[PDB]
């Protein structure tokens, strides 16, 4: 149950800096994700 | 009493090979890969199935899961009367930041 | 053998403080969350809770958010479900439960054997 030797916690703190570079910066990113199963199609406007 | 929905009473011959149905939302079981229980009446309960497929120790090779996203189902092959038992669908999910169960599959034999 | 040993049949009386205990033997104590779930009997399966023992860190249930107190110890390795305030509803049977995270998924492998909380009338 403790941390200590060849036992570290499953998360490790973010190491983020303005010095650090665009690739060593945080990203805020979006997945958008969609199924296609038999239901009305939800989110639709744009095409008329 | 989370949403998923579960046949709550099933039956069949001894060698017959029941079909348990299970769907919902699809952050419950579309999200987080669904899990098999059993509880025999009077007991505790006991995992049967996780990660769709894979079984803890204790658990007979009869018991088969599949997932098809929002939608599963529990194949169990060869009845005997060790299934006088509720089957629940179930998962930790984070849709109300749960282990979320179902409506429970108990069955007899006549 | 693997196992969250919980006490006998508790019988108290409603408005008070009760502990419950659950003893974590047979494992690695604080490798595994730890699942506290009801069993009002006669009712599809209910849940109450899931805790790590090193921090007392609880995915809690949204509508019982401080009405269960949850406490889980790592050196008496043992998950203490209390309420300070009993009721009617409390009356159930409740299980412990130890997930199966060794190299695998969020199932509920090992569970507690099951003790009923009962106020006699």
């Amino acid at each position: 149950g403790v941390e200590g030797f060849n036992c570290y916690f499953p998360l490790q703190s973010y190491g983020f800096q303005p010095t650090n570079g665009v690739g060593y910066q945080p990203y805020r990113v979006v997945v958008l994700s969609f199924e296609l199963l038999h239901a009305p199609a939800t989110v639709c406007g744009p095409k008329k | 009493q989370s949403v998923l929905t579960q046949p709550p009473s099933a039956s069949g011959t001894p060698g017959q090979r029941v079909t348990i149905s299970c769907s919902g939302g699809s952050s419950n079981i579309g999200g987080n890969p669904v899990n098999w229980y059993q509880q025999l009446p009077a007991t505790a309960p006991k995992l049967l199935i996780y990660n769709n497929n894979q079984r803890p120790s204790g658990v007979s090779d009869r018991f088969s899961g599949s997932k098809s996203g929002t939608s599963a189902s529990l194949a169990i092959s060869g009845l005997q009367s060790v299934d006088e038992a509720d089957y629940f669908c179930a998962a930790w999910d984070d849709s109300l930041n749960g282990v979320l169960f179902g409506g429970g599959t108990k069955l007899t034999v006549l | 053998q693997v196992q969250l040993v919980q006490s006998g049949a508790e019988v108290k009386k409603p408005g008070e403080s009760l502990k419950i205990s659950c003893k974590g033997s047979g494992y690695s104590f604080t490798s595994h969350w730890i699942g506290w779930v009801r069993q009002k009997p006669g009712k599809g399966l209910e849940w109450v809770g899931i805790i790590h023992p090193y921090d007392s860190d609880t995915r809690y249930s949204p509508s019982f958010q401080g009405l269960v107190t949850f406490s889980a110890d790592k050196s008496s390795s043992t998950a203490y479900l209390q309420w300070s305030s009993l009721q009617a509803s409390d009356t159930a049977i409740y299980y412990c439960a130890r997930r199966t995270d060794q190299y695998g998924s969020h199932g509920m492998d090992v569970w507690g054997q099951g003790t009923t909380v009962t106020v006699s009338s």
